[PDB]
């Protein structure tokens, strides 16, 4: 019998450090792979076809 | 605009990251008092809060706006400094101590080879943000509970301190990275489960928590040192204990359970296997595995500290300080010297990579 | 000096919103008077054979921890004040002191006959006839003593009063 | 020098807290039981025939009073909670004009 | 009050109620009369509604917040004490608690106008129709509170407005109202007080040179019991106010010397020496900013205005009661704000105000 | 004095005080500003130290504490954490019951009982029902006093789970108080099956009980018993043999068998020190004698061996109630004489001579012939007695009430001194107080 409702709050807990790991992750990644693209923002941001 | 759009966030993402990892504290931390309850009830047969907020969810943020909103009681019209250092010091002391902590490989706000020093260093200020709230404000029951709180969490910081020093003499190493990513093959809880228990046991004295919990025996000290302490100050000093329990919990994870490392990498892999590494949906995805293998593991503590709540009754005062100096203390010594011993005999010394 | 006041304009808890400040700050007073009627913190300050009932539902048949009520025993932590039992005159000076350090708002509940008007104990040399001869009182539960559902039952009726709280928008319209 | 267990059969139970974990053990047992707790006011707890709650004064089926003013009431009860004046009514039949009860002083004692 | 405040058990009204007092004078006794105490919930309501409960005299304490009117059914018995929700806007809640009532008492006054009242709306436009719909209903007896210095052609709208209310009154009621003006009075939270301690004073030089006659709001507090049970003192004009001059300035240091109060003065702001444009500039952005009743523009006149005795009025002896010196009184009400405890007595306080003057 | 208070080494003759350039008394009138011309050494036993009495940290456990089990105003002087002086300060729950009873029938002042203890009600209106069929020299049938033996048990069961759990609280252990209180309610159903309400039964009346238990009760009595087994065995796993728990108790509070006789505790604090007595042995009541139990005697005298008792007497009550059950009789519930009990309804309106007793009884009351009695029964707590003094009227005339927890608070100098602060909390709880009993 393992009570669903006292299993509430602990998902939310997950999903507490869930949202700080996959944020920072993400976001972090995506910003220093972008800054090595080029020397320019017009090459940062614009994405090659070539 | 849009040249002038897409380059501002370039300027502001950063901050928003600090936000994302502010938020993510503190709905832990937040959710813990809700899971506090709900826990401590089935232990005890009860319900718990599941009449606040569908199911009860929306319990936390109703004490958080009651209290907030209540009168606050001062010695004097303009003496709002008294009844505000020592919550506001407890709270940046444990809220600066989440600097370190990594969510996956280098996903710490702070890296640095002193990440130990510093975590350990946090954790005293918060106690010296303690001993204020039991002082000068009147003497009845906060300052009783101040010389009490005092020789309490002062002498369970050095089995605390040594526990951590034990475990960073194995990996030679004072970055957190570098001892969660040094138990790859091993987790310390195999070798060193003596040091876990000695860690949770020093963890629950510091936080004060019970069985340890003579600071606010309320059967003793009606509310202990937090009776004068009312509206916001009650509210920055409870954050601040749950904190603490959100936090402890998390480092013996990271220390013991080798932190946000996966329970199997061959069902890490399949997982990861499925998303293009060259899309950035792999590296949300990533982070939510890697964070949610740090989470399962802090949640167990988390719930361990209601479960031992929910089983174990106050133990004495005096037997507190004549437990740590006379019992913990010289086994803390031991295996400090217990280890570099087979290290050597066996040619490991470690060293940093 | 000019001077012209209406006359068919209501009262407080009778005058409906009409504008949309009138809906601000419904907002607000529902906010926070819910915040208040979830994290119902008594007291306990149970004195007599009514003390026992009151910990009954705190047991796990009732469980007022579902409710968002923690009982709290100093008086700066808890808004409510229970007043279960029979109230002496030895003690009604202490009873006083108890009930001016609550921070406001505050909220005294007189479970019990003793509380209500002097119980079975009227006619005694050492027994307030009635709680409401030191402290102001919300709401009575009658009872010898009130079972463990009639409390909760005026628990609920007081909640009831709370959420019905208007104050900030007694600033907007009635001052 | 007595004592049936040897020095390290009793060092591993004082050091590795065997009676200890085995209290978290029966009370995580109780986290996978059914709670005892009803939800009011949508469900009440159980009543008998002979609960003792609010007074009420009952009435014949042919509608007229029951009651004919002993003051037996006044009489038996404990608190002098029965407050009773009666007389003579128009019909001659004898009733009470004046029936008060004190709630707040009323002990609930079913006499 | 001693053991029993009537002075006759029976007394009939102007409306010809014989009215029958019985007990001696405790809780459970009883008067006969209802006496309405508009603005039961103020400052001085709440003394002037526990007198009348305490004796037996039923209250209908008219109310526009729910949460103060809690603690005034303490004084009373069950019954005693009554509530009626109303508005001076809402003319039908006013007549709610004028049809049974054989007293009417009106407290209600104010020194700052806010967004939906204005001082005159109150002093007047309030007063003017509670007395005129108190008449209609039958109401023997009326007493009315004014400020302490009424004019009807003062520069400041405090005084204008309280001194036209006095007109107007008398033209609705009739001549059987009574108006009575009492001194700023000193007593727990007293507002006259409230000024004084409050460490962050702006222009507490200007504000505290104003002179005042104090006098003790319990005696103000009987004055009106005295007269509410009394006939012969219709249609009369009452100042009360006591017989030691004292002024804000020697009250203000006098206050701080009984608290203690060497750099600190200097450097807390005891002292705030600011322009007279910028306290005026200050009243107006905060009379928009603000939303709790700070300090007005008004006050910042009445603050050069002294106050006046009117000989045409009639003291406290008039009425057989001896007014109290602020002497005897200022400590008490000030030691809740301040080794062995120093005990200033009445006559000590001349020794501390003798300190204030010796430059 | 009252304000301030003021030799191993010769006392040593020492005159002619003298320097390199002069005597002592050329310079004594300037030798005071040099400090290393004093006379007066201050490591003197004898030297003049005048220092104020101030007075030790006497903290209040006053009312609004969670640990009184009312309001208690215990004065407690202590230096550091030990215990000097505990001087408690009862009567803020004096309700005058002794004085209001005086002034009642006899029928109308049993439910003054119920409210001395608030969870052991059936046992106190047991003693004043006994006090009463000892004047009036009649005798309850043998189905009223297996009535009053089985819920002589189940009120047993309701103050230990009280007195027990409580204690386990105030050390700090809150899930067994939880665990028991759902059995009080489930022991509150009974007296409430029985009496009609869940706590203040005024059931036991003089001359039996009130009415006859209603049917299918033993069934479900029965089907409670054996669940109810279990529930010991879960407290004794969290509190009996856990560390914590015995360091708490263990020593704790320590009563001599023979200095608890000369204070005169009774109950457990008298068989917590040695002592085999009980009440329900020396002086049989109600169906006792019928039944068998094994009584329980510690040797320690502290806080853990009473704990030990108290949990045997949970088992050995519940040893009673499945013989309670089991022998029951059948027959009447109480006295059948009109006089001192009411005639049934059917025949109230039937019998010319049955209206004329319930016109009676409920009007006047029945007289209690003249004497004197102290009739006391073993109470939860300890021996509860009663002191009744008949003057041939339907009222009584004196009606002393003995409470077990008004001698042991007394007690409290001589059992707590030398103990620390925390232990104040476990002498308490082990007391088992009740003020409304302290306060009657
Ligand atoms: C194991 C897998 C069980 C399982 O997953 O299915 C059963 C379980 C449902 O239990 P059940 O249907 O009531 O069991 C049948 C009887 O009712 C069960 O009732 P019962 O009384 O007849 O049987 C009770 C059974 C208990 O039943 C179990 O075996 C559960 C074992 C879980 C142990 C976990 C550790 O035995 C015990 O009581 C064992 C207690 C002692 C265990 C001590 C722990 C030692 C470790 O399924 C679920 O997991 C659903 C609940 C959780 C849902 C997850 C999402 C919740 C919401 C999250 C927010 C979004
Ligand atoms: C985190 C890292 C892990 C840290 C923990 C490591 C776990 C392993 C711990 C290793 C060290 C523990 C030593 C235990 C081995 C010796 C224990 C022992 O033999 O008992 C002590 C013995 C007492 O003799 P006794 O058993 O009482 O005989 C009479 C019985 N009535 O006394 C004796 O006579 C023999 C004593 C031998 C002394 C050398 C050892
Ligand atoms: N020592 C003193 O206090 C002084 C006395 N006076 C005058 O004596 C009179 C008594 O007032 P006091 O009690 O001392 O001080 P308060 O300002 O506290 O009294 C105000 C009373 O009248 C009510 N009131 C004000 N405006 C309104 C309004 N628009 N509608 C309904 N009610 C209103 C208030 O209602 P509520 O509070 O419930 O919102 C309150 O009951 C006043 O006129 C005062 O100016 C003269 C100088 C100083
Ligand atoms: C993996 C997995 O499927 O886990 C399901 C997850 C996590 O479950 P949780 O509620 O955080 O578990 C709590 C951790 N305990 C049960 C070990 C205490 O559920 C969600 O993320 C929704
Ligand atoms: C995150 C979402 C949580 C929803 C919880 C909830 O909907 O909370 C319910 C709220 C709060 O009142 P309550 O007493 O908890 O109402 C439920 C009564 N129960 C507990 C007895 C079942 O009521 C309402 O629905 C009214 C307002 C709408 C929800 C407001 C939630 C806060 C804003 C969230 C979006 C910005
Ligand atoms: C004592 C409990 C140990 C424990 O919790 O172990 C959990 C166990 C074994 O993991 P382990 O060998 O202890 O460390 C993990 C070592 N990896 C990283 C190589 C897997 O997890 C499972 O494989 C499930
Ligand atoms: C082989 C391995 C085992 C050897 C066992 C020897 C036991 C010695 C003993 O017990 O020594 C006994 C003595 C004297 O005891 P006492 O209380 O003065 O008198 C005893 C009782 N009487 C009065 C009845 C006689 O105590 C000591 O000096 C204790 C030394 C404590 C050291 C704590 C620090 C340890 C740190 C560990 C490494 C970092
Ligand atoms: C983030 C913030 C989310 C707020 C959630 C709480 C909702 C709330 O407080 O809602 C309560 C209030 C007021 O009650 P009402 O039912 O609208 O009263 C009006 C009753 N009429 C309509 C029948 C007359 O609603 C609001 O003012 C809605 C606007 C705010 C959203
Ligand atoms: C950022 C700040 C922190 C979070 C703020 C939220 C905290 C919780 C708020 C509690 C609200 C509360 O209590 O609403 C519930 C109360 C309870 O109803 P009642 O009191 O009986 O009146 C209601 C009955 N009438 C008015 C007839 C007398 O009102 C309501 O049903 C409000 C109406 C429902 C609003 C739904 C629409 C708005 C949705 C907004 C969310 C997206
Ligand atoms: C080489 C082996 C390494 C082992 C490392 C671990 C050692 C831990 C401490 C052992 C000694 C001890 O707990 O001692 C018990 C001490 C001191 O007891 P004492 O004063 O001697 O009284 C006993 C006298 N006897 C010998 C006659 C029996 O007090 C206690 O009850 C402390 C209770 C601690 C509870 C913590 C709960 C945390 C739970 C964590 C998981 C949920
Ligand atoms: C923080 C800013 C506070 C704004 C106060 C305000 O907007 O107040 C402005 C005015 C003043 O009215 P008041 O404050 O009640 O005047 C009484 C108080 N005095 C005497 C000190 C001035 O009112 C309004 O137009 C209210 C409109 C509602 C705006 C939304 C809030
Ligand atoms: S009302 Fe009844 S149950 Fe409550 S304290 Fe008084 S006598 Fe006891």
């Amino acid at each position: 019998m393992i009570p669903f409702e006292a299993l509430i709050p602990y998902a939310i807990m997950f999903a507490g450090f869930c949202l700080g790991g996959g944020v920072m992750n993400s976001a972090i990644t995506a910003d220093i792979t972008k800054r090595a693209r080029g020397p320019n923002q017009e090459i940062k941001r614009n994405v090659g076809e070539d | 605009m849009l040249n002038n759009l897409f380059d501002f966030i370039e300027y502001i993402e950063y901050w928003l990251i600090i936000v994302a990892f502010v938020a993510s504290v503190l709905i832990v931390v937040a959710y813990l008092t809700v899971a506090e309850r709900k826990t401590m009830g089935y232990m005890q047969r009860r319900l718990g809060p599941n009449a606040v907020g569908y199911y009860g969810v929306l319990m936390a943020v109703a004490d958080a706006l009651k209290l907030l909103s209540k009168e606050i009681v001062l010695p004097h019209n303009g003496d709002i400094i008294y009844v505000m250092s020592g919550p506001l010091i407890s709270l940046f002391s444990v809220l600066l101590s989440w600097a370190v902590i990594p969510f996956g490989p280098g996903l710490s706000l702070l890296d640095s080879e002193y990440s130990i020093i510093y975590l350990l260093a946090s954790g005293s200020i918060g106690v010296f943000g303690t001993v204020i709230v039991g002082w000068m404000s009147n003497s009845k029951y906060t300052v009783l509970a101040t010389v009490r709180t005092t020789a309490q969490l002062i002498s369970y910081e050095l089995v605390l301190t040594t526990v951590v020093f034990i475990i960073a003499l194995i990996v030679s190493s004072l970055n957190i990275n570098v001892i969660i990513e040094s138990q790859y093959n091993i987790w310390y809880i195999i070798p060193f489960f003596p040091l876990c228990l000695i860690f949770f046991i020093s963890a629950l004295a510091e936080t004060a928590r019970p069985p340890f919990d003579n600071v606010e025996a309320e059967s003793e000290l009606v509310s202990g040192h937090m009776t004068e302490l009312s509206a916001s100050p009650f509210v920055i000093f409870f954050l601040s204990e749950y904190c603490s329990m959100v936090l402890m919990s998390t480092l013996t994870a990271i220390f013991f359970f080798g932190g946000y490392l996966p329970f199997s990498n061959t069902i890490h892999h399949l997982i990861l296997n499925l998303f293009d590494q060259h899309s950035i949906y792999y590296f949300i995805i990533e982070g939510i595995l890697l964070s949610g293998y740090l989470a399962i593991k802090a949640n167990f503590f988390m719930f361990s500290f209601v479960w031992i709540r929910a089983a174990a009754p106050r133990l004495r005062y005096d037997l507190l300080i004549l437990f740590c100096w006379y019992v913990l203390l010289p086994i803390v010594f031991a295996i400090v010297v217990f280890a570099p011993g087979i290290l050597y005999c066996f040619d490991a010394l470690p060293v940093i990579i | 000096y000019s001077s012209d006041l209406p006359t068919d304009i209501p009262v407080l808890s009778k005058r409906p919103h009409t504008n949309l400040l009138d809906y601000t700050f419904t907002t607000f007073d529902k906010m926070k008077n819910w915040a208040r009627k979830s994290s119902f913190w008594p007291m306990t300050f149970g004195l007599a054979c009514c003390a026992v009932e009151m910990m009954h539902v705190s047991a796990p048949r009732y469980d007022q921890d579902r409710l968002g009520i923690i009982f709290r025993a100093s008086p700066r932590q808890s808004d409510i004040m229970i007043v279960a039992g029979t109230v002496t005159n030895k003690m009604a000076p202490a009873l006083r002191q108890v009930y001016d350090q609550m921070p406001y708002p505050r909220w005294v509940i007189s479970m019990g006959s003793c509380a209500n008007g002097g119980g079975y104990y009227h006619y005694s040399y050492s027994v307030v006839r009635g709680v409401d001869r030191i402290v102001p009182v919300d709401i009575y539960v009658p009872g010898c003593p009130p079972t463990s559902e009639a409390l909760m039952y005026g628990v609920f009726q007081l909640q009831k009063k709370m959420m019905d709280g208007q104050t900030h928008r007694m600033w907007y319209r009635s001052y | 020098e007595e004592s049936s267990e040897s020095a390290l059969s009793k060092a591993t139970k004082w050091y590795l807290l065997s009676e200890i974990f085995r209290g978290l053990y029966i009370t995580l047992e109780m986290y996978f039981r059914a709670p005892y707790t009803i939800y009011y006011p949508f469900e009440k707890g159980p009543v008998s025939p002979r609960f003792r709650g609010e007074h009420a004064l009952r009435r014949y089926p042919s509608g007229e009073e029951r009651c004919i003013a002993c003051k037996l009431c006044e009489a038996v009860c404990p608190a002098q909670a029965i407050t009773i004046e009666a007389e003579e009514r128009i019909d001659g039949s004898r009733r009470t004009y004046k029936y008060d009860i004190d709630m707040t002083k009323c002990i609930y004692c079913g006499y | 009050v001693s053991t029993f405040p009537l002075k006759s058990d029976i007394n009939i009204t102007k409306s010809g109620k014989t009215l029958l007092s019985v007990g001696q004078g405790g809780r459970s006794s009883r008067t006969g009369f209802t006496a309405t105490v508009f603005g039961g919930t103020g400052f001085l309501g709440r003394v002037v509604v526990s007198k009348l409960a305490k004796h037996g005299t039923n209250v209908v304490v008219p109310f526009r917040n729910d949460r103060a009117r809690r603690q005034l059914k303490v004084n009373g018995d069950l019954g005693v004490v009554n509530f009626v929700e109303f508005d001076i806007r809402n003319l039908k809640s006013i007549e709610d608690s004028v049809k049974y009532s054989d007293i009417v008492i009106n407290l209600i006054g104010t020194e700052h106008f806010s967004k939906n009242f204005s001082i005159e709306d109150v002093n007047i436009g309030a007063a003017e129709r509670i007395a005129k719909a108190a008449k209609e209903a039958g109401v023997s007896r009326l007493i009315h509170v004014s400020s302490y210095n009424a004019n009807p052609s003062s520069s400041s709208d405090f005084y204008a407005t309280k001194g036209i209310g006095e007109q107007v009154v008398r033209d609705n009621f009739g001549p059987d109202a009574t108006i009575v003006r009492p001194a700023p009075m000193y007593f727990r939270n007293s507002p006259f007080l409230n000024e004084l301690l409050q460490i962050k004073a702006l222009g507490g030089n200007v504000i505290f040179k104003k002179e005042v006659y104090p006098v003790h709001a319990l005696q103000v507090g009987e004055a009106i019991e005295r007269i509410a049970f009394d006939d012969a003192t219709a249609g009369q004009t009452y100042e009360l106010f006591g017989k030691e001059r004292y002024s804000k300035k020697e009250l203000r240091e006098m206050i701080k010397h009984i608290i203690h109060i060497g750099y600190y003065p200097y450097s807390a702001g005891f002292y705030l020496p600011a322009p007279e444009p910028f306290l005026y500039a200050f009243a107006l952005i905060r009379q928009y900013i603000s939303s709790q009743p700070r300090f007005n523009v008004d006050q910042l006149k009445r603050s050069h205005i002294n106050q006046e005795i009117d000989q045409s009025a009639k003291t406290f002896t008039d009425l057989g009661m001896v007014p109290d010196e602020l002497s005897e009184y200022l400590y008490r009400y000030v030691k809740p704000h301040i080794q062995n405890r120093t005990v200033y007595s009445k006559e000590d306080i001349e020794k501390l105000r003798d300190y204030v003057n010796t430059p | 004095n009252d304000f301030y208070d003021v030799n191993d080494f010769f006392p040593v003759q020492v005159d002619g005080i003298e320097s390199s350039l002069g005597k002592y008394e050329e310079f004594a009138k300037d030798a005071h500003e040099w400090e290393s011309w004093n006379l007066q050494n201050e490591d003197h036993p004898e030297y003049p130290v005048k220092r104020t009495k101030i007075r030790h940290f006497t903290l209040n456990f006053g009312p609004q504490h969670p640990a009184a089990h009312g309001v208690l105003r215990l004065i407690l002087e202590l230096h550091g954490e030990e215990i000097l002086r505990s001087d408690p300060h009862v009567g803020l729950l004096h309700r005058g019951t002794e004085k209001l009873i005086e002034s009642k029938t006899y029928m109308q002042a049993l439910p003054y009982f119920d409210r001395l203890d608030y969870v052991s009600m059936m046992t106190n209106e047991q003693v004043f029902s006994l006090a009463v069929e000892k004047l009036l020299n009649l005798e309850v049938p043998e189905r009223g006093q297996y009535i009053r033996t089985l819920f002589g048990e189940i009120t047993r069961v309701l103050n230990h789970l009280m007195s027990v759990l409580s204690h386990a609280m105030d050390v700090g252990a809150l899930t067994p108080f939880l665990w028991g209180f759902e059995e009080r309610e489930k022991l509150m159903e009974f007296y409430e099956r029985v009496s009609g309400a869940r706590l203040h039964s005024a059931y036991v009346r003089p001359g039996g009980v009130s009415q006859d238990l209603p049917a299918g009760l033993l069934d479900d009595i029965y089907m409670w018993a054996t669940q109810f087994g279990d529930r010991l065995d879960e407290t004794e796993e969290l509190l009996t043999d856990s560390r914590i728990w015995k360091q708490r108790t263990i020593g704790i509070g320590e009563v001599t068998a023979e200095d608890a006789l000369n204070y005169g505790l009774s109950g457990v604090m008298l068989r917590g020190s040695g002592v085999p007595f009980d009440i329900r042995k020396s002086q049989p009541y109600d169906a006792y004698d019928k039944v068998d139990f094994d009584i329980a005697v510690g040797t320690k005298g502290d806080c853990y061996d009473r704990y030990l008792i108290r949990m045997t007497e949970f088992r050995q009550s519940l040893r009673i109630i499945e013989q309670c059950c089991n022998q029951m009789p059948p027959g009447p519930v109480k006295v059948e004489d009109f006089k001192v009990a009411p005639p049934p309804r059917a025949l109230m309106k039937e019998d010319m001579e049955a209206l004329i007793h319930h016109f009676l009884l409920y009007t006047k009351g029945y007289a209690v012939p003249a004497g004197e009695t102290y009739t006391a029964i073993e109470a939860p707590k300890g021996e509860m007695a009663v002191y009744v003094v008949s003057d041939g009227s339907e009222r009584p005339y004196r009606c002393k009430i003995r409470a077990p927890g008004f001698a042991h608070l007394g007690a409290f100098d001589h059992i707590a001194r030398g103990h620390f602060l925390p232990d104040a909390v476990a002498i308490i709880g082990t007391m088992d107080l009740v003020f409304g009993e302290v306060d009657r």
